[PDB]
RNA sequence: AGGGCUACACACGUGCUACAAUGGCGCAUACAAAGAGAAGCGACCUCGCGAGAGCAAGCGGACCUCAUAAAGUGCGUCGUAGUCCGGAUUGGAGUCUGCAACUCGACUCCAUGAAGUCGGAAUCGCUAGUAAUCGUGGAUCAGAAUGCCACGGUGAAUACGU
RNA sequence: CCUCCUAAAGAGUAACGGAGGAGCACGAAGGUUGGCUAAUCCUGGUCGGACAUCAGGAGGUUAGUGCAAUGGCAUAAGCCA
């Protein structure tokens, strides 16, 4: 609850008077996060998948779920089963945890970064952006790891706007860019 | 570019050029001295340079100085 | 080791396998050795701890890598985006070093295309 | 005056440099010929990573300069690797020649480091100081030689026979 | 042999009338228990673009149904174990 303590306590309260919130029960909490890594191809290789399976369960402290293929009737192809990722959310304890080798080792162990997007915005008020490739981080012997990566990460906080949506995460260390 | 020291023009351009400096940007420039360095004073100026044929509509840009007039008007006809 | 990222130079003498550092010619690879405090024959792979650590501490100086590779790019846009003979050059796969076309040119337009 | 003759999707001839270990790279270091030069050759020393710049001697030349030949020899490294092979390409920054280096000069520095692993059918030259290989000078010329003309080092194989 | 219209709001009814299918398929695609719910679009997201997977919103049987058509299906007759 690292981080989680630093929400309660530093943030909450910030937003209590930025955003004069009436009820600490309002105040947009960190509703997990829930990564994905749309491993796509597999059908010739498979692996690549398996790969990426560990590969994440690497970053993320439980399970991968391999997901199936909705349509079947991809443009390219693709059939019913068809697996092409694994999304794999957070919880809470993780989830934080996890919020922390991020914003602390991910984004900071950069590969060229000099901000972060303002924008991963939705509508009710969800962050979500896409690592464009797995940093490296913390994975089975970084060097001695799989053909790179690539992931995506979507936060979705319970505030009602994006506006709000600011005010978390900017209130933890979310390298952002201003 | 290699000119050593001292970026290189032609006369007529500089006088012609400066007058626009004050006068303000306006019609373009005749001019067939490209093998001169573009200088900050016409920076977004209307400019022309022959190559061959006729003069092209060359206007100066941020980074486009340390360059010859010339360089930006191809000369060649090619499909 | 990383050095300067993933590049893992190993057995060949510290100057020749700096070379693979994406950047670095014999020069500066020959120098930053004696700058840094460490002999030519030595192999990169034997040295002790601290005689690969200085190495990383001293490359940062030059770029290289990724940012080499990618800004070298940019100013290869610069111009094309700016319009000058050289980046027209670039986006038409034509030589920029003033060369022949009509003949001799394989290596930047490539094989025959009959 | 500017541009074009340097255009490029192609094909053909003539060449240069490679594919490496009879080699590359480092250091040490031996032997040559023939030529050029007052609007030239230009040392010495100074600065520069270098091209090159400053100052300025000598020589119209068996006096001076261009000019400290390369292969080679010694030692060491490399270890058969697309590899310390090979260098195309390109990017950044510069020197110099001339009003003038965009189009279109030569070169230097750092970086980049492709094709290429000895090449089908077919085809070329060469019978000895020749071939092969390695360097050197000149003409033209402000400045653009892998071309041309010329010089010497090292130095083969094979020829029954028509 | 099956489905719809003709068929006049019970059944049923003709034509060389208008349309389309069957001659099978599943030891699970059956039984039961437990659980689940789409299509589509909008917004935001590595490689993901018209559309692969992820997130949120709108939407609501427009999805799905082993194979025609009609009827039916959310207490699902749809989906998973
Ligand atoms: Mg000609
Ligand atoms: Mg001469
Ligand atoms: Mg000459
Ligand atoms: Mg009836
Ligand atoms: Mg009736």
């Amino acid at each position: 609850a690292k981080l989680h303590d630093y929400y309660k306590d530093e943030v909450v309260k910030k937003l209590m008077t930025e955003f004069n919130y009436n009820s600490v029960m309002q105040v947009p909490r960190v509703e997990k996060i829930t990564l994905n890594m749309g491993v796509g191809e597999a059908i010739a290789d498979k692996k690549l998948l398996d790969n990426a399976a560990a590969d994440l369960a690497a970053i993320s402290g439980q399970k991968p779920l391999i997901t199936k293929a909705r349509k079947s009737v991809a443009g390219f192809k693709i059939r019913q089963g068809y697996p092409i990722g694994c999304k794999v959310t957070l919880r809470g304890e993780r989830m934080w945890e996890f919020f922390e080798r991020l914003i602390t080792i991910a984004v900071p162990r950069i590969r060229d970064f000099r901000g972060l997007s303002a924008k991963s915005f939705d509508g009710r008020g969800n962050y979500s952006m896409g690592v464009r490739e797995q940093i490296i981080f913390p994975e089975i012997d970084y060097d001695k790891v799989d053909r790179v990566r690539g992931l995506d990460i979507t936060i979705t906080t319970t505030a009602k706007s994006d506006e709000e949506g600011r005010a978390l995460l900017a209130a933890f260390d979310f390298p952002f860019r201003k | 570019r290699s000119l050593k020291k001292g970026p290189f023009i032609d006369l007529h351009l500089l006088k012609k050029v400066e007058k626009a400096v004050e006068s303000g940007d306006k019609k373009p420039l005749r001019t067939w001295s490209r093998r001169s360095t573009i200088f900050p004073n016409m920076i977004g100026l209307t400019i022309a340079v022959h190559n061959g044929r006729q003069h092209v509509p060359v206007f100066v840009t941020d980074e486009m100085v340390g360059h010859k007039l010339g360089e930006f008007a191809p000369t060649r006809t090619y499909r | 080791a990383r050095i300067a990222g993933i590049n893992i130079p190993d057995h060949k003498h510290a100057v020749i396998a700096l070379t693979s550092i994406y950047g670095v010619g014999k020069t500066r690879s020959k120098a930053i050795l004696a700058a840094a405090g460490i002999a030519e024959d030595v192999k990169i792979s034997e040295l002790s701890e601290g005689q690969i650590d200085t190495l990383r501490d001293e490359v940062a100086k030059f770029v290289v890598e990724g940012d080499l590779r990618r800004e070298i790019s940019m100013s290869i846009k610069r111009l094309m985006d700016l319009g000058c003979y050289r980046g027209l050059r670039h986006r038409r796969g034509l030589p920029v070093r003033g060369q022949r076309t009509k003949t001799n040119a394989r290596t930047r337009k490539g094989p025959r295309k009959p």
